[PDB]
Parts: C-alpha cells; structure tokens; sequence
C-alpha cells in the first residue's frame, strides 16, 4: 500500500480491572517434536518474542 | 513398630483420606476397581454420495 | 497464469503477504529455493510442484520484522513484574506457598 | 512343433524408497498425537485414512501427487497438488462442498489449500 | 416477535463483507466457537455442575442408611473410599453407585 | 472524493460498502476520478494499490487511464497498461 | 458397564487401531507421524 | 476469498463473481445433505461441544393436537402446516 492506507485502527479493549494480577516465579514451557530443525526455529521465535 | 508409629499412620490415613483400617491387600483390589472407570456408518456415507453424483 | 511473485516489490512488506500461518505457496513465496535430493547430474528439485517444500512447517508467518511488529503491538496487554521481588530470596519470603500446575497443547478435536 | 525344438515415471514419493522417510523423504500427515506422552494417535490415523479416501474420491483423477494433511491445534489442513485439467468452477464448488463435509464430519474447522500443477512432476523414471 | 429477529438479522447484513485476511477468518471463527482459546486450558467448557472438593472427597454422607457398625458398614467404607478417590466420575456417578449398593442389600 | 475516501478509511466504515456491485461502481468512479485529475504518478500509485486487490477493472476504466498517460504524455506506459488489461 | 462391574467387584497391531499388514504400508510410505524405520 | 493459485484466481469481475457463486453452491449442496441425513453426523468428537457444527432440524417433533405443537411450528416457520393446526 503506497497511498491507501487504513486511516484510523480499531485497537482492541483492553480494560484495567481491580483484582490483583496473579503473579508467576517460573513457567516451563516444554516443547516436542520429532524434528529438531523445527524446535530450533521455534525456539528462535519464541526467544526473539520473549526477550521483546 | 512401635504403637506410636501406628496410631501415627492411622491418624495420617485419616487426614489424607486412605483407608485407616489396613484390610491387607487381597481385599485392597475394589479400591483400585472403584479408583479407576464405526466404519459401518461411514460407509452407507460413502455410498449416498456416489448417489448424488459427487463420489467416484 | 503467471505467478504473482512477478508484481512483488524487492522493499515489500512480507508479513502482510503471509499473515498468518499458511503453507509453501510457490506462486506467492518469491524465493528460487530448491530441495531434494538430487539425481546423477542432476539439481535439486525446483519449488513448483514440490511436495516435499509443502510438508514443511514453514516460518514464512513469523519473520524478525514480522515477529518485532506483533510483539511490539501486544505490549499493551502487558504488566510490570513487581520491582519489590528482585529476586528468589524475596519471592520465598513475601510469597512462601508455591502452587504448580500443568497445561498441555496437543492437536485434535479434544 | 516336436518337444526338443520348443527346448514409468515417478514422483519424488514415489521414486523414493521408505527407507528414506527421515532422510529424503518426509511425513505426509504431521500430527502431535504419536508424539510421547500425547494421546489418540489411533484416532488421528482413522481420520488421516478416511480423509485420503475422501479427496480421492472427490477430486478423481486430479491429485497430481499425495495429499499433506496438517493439523494445529483443532485445524486440519489438507495441503492437496491438483492438476489444471478441470474447470475452476468444478475445483471451487468441490472446495467448498468438501470443506462443508468435512467440518461437519470432524466438529472441526478443516480447510483446504489446492495447489494447480500443470502436470506430474515426474522425478525419475523406475 | 418474528418482525424483530428478522429486523435485526437483516441490520446484520449492511456491515456482512467478505472475510479480509486470515486474521479476521480466525476472529470470526472464534466468535463462533469453532476455535480453541488460547491460552489452551485443558479443562474449557467444563465445570463438572459445579461440584466442590467436598462433594467429591467426603462421600460418606451417603452412608447413613446403610448398617452403621456391621461388616456392610466396613465394605461400603471402602467403597465411599474407592469413590473419592475416582477423578473421571461426577458426584452424581457415585451417588447412584452408592444407591445402587443400598437397593441391592435392602433386596437382600 | 479523497474526503469520502478517507471517511471510509475511519475504523471499521469500509463495511458500509455494501455487495460486490457497489464496490465496483464506487471503486470504479472513484478511479476514473483519479485518472481524470490526479497527476499520473499518483495515478499510477492508485492503480497499483487497487487493481486487481480492490476491485476488477472494466475496459471504460483502462479508456480512461489511457487517456489519462495520453494528457501526461507518458507513453512509455502503454505496454505495461496492455499486459494488465491482457 | 457400571452393572456388570459391580457383582465382579463383590468377588498384532492394536496399539494404533490397524491391521498389521496396513501398518506396515501405511508407514513405508511415510503416511504414520514419526514411524521412521531403523 | 479466493485461492492464490494463479490458475485459480479470478480474472474479471464476472469470473470472480461466478467462482464466488460456485462455492455457495457448494457450501448449499453440503449443507442439504448435512440436514438430509443427520445421523451420519451425530456423532461428536470435539470437546468442547460446538453447536453450529451439528446438523439443524427442520420438522416438527410434536404430532398431538395441542397448543404446543402449534408453536414449535411457528419457531419453524411453516406457514401453510401452522394454518392447517389452527
């Protein structure tokens, strides 16, 4: 799109409720595959978001 | 073992809910018995849609 | 017809072209990449018609610039760890009770 | 007369032989289910083998080369490769009716991804 | 009445487009149910009628009229037992097992 | 028209358009509109953006770009123009 | 299921649901999820 | 809405029309013989349970002469049978 561009974008609701936010010390998250290629690139994605 | 060991296990058995009385193990099985719990049809499928004209 | 790689820009914006997760598309992914193995002088198979690019999970959908634009936009939804609990010593005094629970992801209708 | 007188081509799953399915070749149908400690691998392969008759029956003679069915969380993913020799509007309306019967089928948001090849794509000849 | 269901399915039209891209094929499924939610939670649009841990765990109410000291009262024990201790039964399950037992050592 | 545009372009307004049929009218004036006014790189860029994603062309609207290149006297185009319509 | 247990109470390739021949086919064309052969 | 295989992609607004038309049909088709015989489809596997997936009923399940039955089909919309039970 290098003139009709979308003017204005519906960013979606989210509320500030008032109970207290639950709070984590560790999360495992174990992944399998029968491939290792595949948990490589998944690891790199999930690497990338986590460290962003 | 002593009896306080004894009524001690008991008492743990009570809390945790395990049996209190040991009732050996022979009689043990109806806890573990209680503990625990079509390619016909797809093929009259496969059929009506020869029939429709959509199969084969 | 002729592939719509053709009319694609060298400056595209490639996560609008793959949204989402789809498959190897040979007339949409612009990329002479080539696979398998290859016969007595011969070259690995092109990509048009390839099975074997079609079984891939391909990471088309998730690029760095894709994967840094979602993430940037899902900021929002965020919130701040407590700066109190700089570590474990005080996570086990303030918070001594640890409760431990598994969810698990497979595929299927269940 | 007197008793002493008488005294092809292949695609690359094809042309590939099973010892090569972790090496040259790959799994068609990719599933978690077999995985260890995952459940219903029985059920996925019942599925996988009504699912392959299904589309063979529904696109006779125009799969160009075996199907790939994926499957992400509840979606089921039939990546087919068909030939251009039917109309596209045959191709269309049997999309829709399979991704119809299908969903019903399954209680599951199946899906379609027809790939058009002019011809097989013939890897060697055996 | 039928007037307005017919009103309103039909003010559902004007804003009825194509579906856009894939993400609004997902949201739409989403919307209506076909999709998983996401974070997976195993246990999702199941609540077991809203049993609680004691309902589950202390089954022993159920008992009462049966014999309170005799050999029925130590087998049904350890039935109750073998009940709490079962995580694929709701308590409607064991109530009926127990009432089962009841009305087949009353017949007896 | 760029008024209109825009205000379509606001949130979720694009599904006010309406069946096929009124997109194709509205997108069609629209670029003849454009082809008539616009200077031919803007054109061209509204061109690109959308056909064929938008809408499909008719042939008055391919008349009406040409005719467009024609008055910007960038005849260079013409092929290019021919393909697409092809 | 429940009626039959109760008065007890008081007292091939089965593994993925196919023949065994089928198996064998099935996972030489690599149809199976991750049955390599080795 | 439309495949990006390039010998599947509309050409004209007719073509895309007619491939659009082509897999309502489809999806109609479906559906007829999804409503024609629900027993083939019963049977549900997905937890949890999703009601647009199943097949619809269209026939009046109450048969007595009752006030009842004359409502089940208005919810029906069956305009000559619900004159035919008043």
């Amino acid at each position: 799109l290098h003139v009709d561009v979308p003017k204005d974008l519906t960013k979606p609701v989210v509320t500030i409720s008032d109970e207290p936010d639950i709070l984590y010390k560790r999360l495992s998250v174990l992944v399998k595959g029968h491939d290792k290629a595949v948990l490589d690139s998944y690891e790199y994605f999930a690497v990338l978001a986590a460290k962003e | 073992l002593s009896e306080y060991a004894f009524r001690m296990s008991r008492l743990s058995a009570r809390l945790f809910g395990e049996v209190t009385r040991p009732t050996n193990s022979k009689s043990m099985k109806v806890v573990k018995l209680f503990s625990e719990l079509n390619h016909h049809t797809y093929a009259e499928l496969m059929q009506t849609l020869r029939f429709l004209g959509l199969y084969r | 017809l002729p592939p719509r790689t053709e009319k694609m820009a060298v400056d595209q914006d490639w996560p609008s072209v793959y949204p989402v997760a789809a498959p190897f598309k040979p007339s949409a992914v612009p990329l002479p990449v080539r696979m398998g193995y290859p016969v007595k002088k011969g070259v690995p198979m092109a990509k048009e018609g390839n099975l074997e690019l079609l079984k891939i999970p391909n990471f088309l959908h998730l690029t760095p610039v894709a994967i840094k634009k979602h993430c940037e936009a899902l900021k929002d939804f965020c919130t701040e760890w407590p700066a109190a609990l700089d570590s474990d010593e005080k996570c086990e005094k303030h918070f001594p009770i640890e409760i431990d629970s598994t969810d698990y992801v497979s595929s299927g209708p269940s | 007369r007197e008793l002493p007188c008488a005294w092809k081509p292949v695609t690359y799953e094809e042309a590939h032989a099973p010892h090569y399915i972790a090496h040259r070749k790959g799994w068609l149908s990719l599933h978690t289910g077999n995985l260890d400690g995952e459940d219903h691998a029985a059920e996925r392969t019942v599925e996988d083998v009504f699912l392959r008759k299904f589309m063979w029956g529904t696109f006779p003679g125009c799969l160009a080369d075996q199907l790939v069915l994926k499957r992400r969380g509840n979606q089921l993913e039939i990546c087919a490769v068909v030939l251009r020799q039917l109309s596209p509007h045959k191709y269309y309306f049997l999309v829709g009716y399979s991704e119809t019967l299908l969903s019903y089928f399954y209680k599951c948001p199946v899906r379609l991804h027809l790939q058009t090849v002019p011809s097989k794509v013939v890897y060697k000849y055996l | 009445s039928l007037w307005d269901v017919e009103f309103a399915k039909q003010l559902a039209t004007v804003n009825e487009q194509p579906l856009q891209n894939g993400f609004e094929e997902l949201i739409q499924w989403t919307k209506e149910g076909k999709l998983w939610e996401f974070p997976i939670n195993n246990e999702a649009g199941f609540d077991d009628d809203g049993s609680e841990f004691h309902e589950h765990i202390f089954l022993e109410k159920h008992l009462e009229s049966f014999p309170k000291q005799g050999p029925i009262r130590h087998f049904m024990e350890l039935v109750t037992c073998g009940l709490s201790k079962n995580p694929y039964l709701s308590v409607k399950q064991k109530v009926e097992h127990i009432e089962w037992f009841r009305n087949y050592f009353n017949e007896k | 028209a760029y008024q209109v545009h825009g205000l379509l372009k606001t949130g979720d307004n694009w599904k006010f358009i309406g069946p096929d049929q009124h997109r194709n009218f509205y997108y069609s004036k629209f670029f003849d509109l454009i082809c008539l006014m616009e200077q031919i790189d803007v054109t061209l860029k509204w061109y690109e953006d959308l056909i064929p994603s938008a809408y499909f062309p008719h042939s008055q609207t391919m008349i009406h770009l040409l005719q467009a290149l024609d008055v910007a006297n960038r005849l260079e185009v013409i092929p290019k123009i021919w393909k697409d319509s092809k | 299921a429940d009626e039959r247990l109760r008065i007890n109470s008081l007292r091939v390739k089965r593994r993925w649901r196919l023949s065994r021949i089928v198996f064998r086919h099935l996972a030489d064309h690599g149809q199976l999820s991750g049955i390599q052969r080795a | 809405v439309f495949q990006d295989d390039p010998y599947l992609m509309p050409a004209s607004s007719l073509e895309s029309r007619s491939f659009l038309l082509a897999k309502k049909s489809g999806e109609n088709v479906a559906k007829f013989i999804i409503n024609s015989y629900p027993k083939y489809f019963q049977k549900d596997i997905a937890e949890p349970h999703i009601p647009c997936l199943m097949p619809e009923y269209f026939e009046p399940q109450i048969k007595d002469i009752s006030e009842a039955a004359l409502k089940e089909r208005i919810e029906l919309r069956k305009v000559k049978a619900s004159v035919d039970m008043f």
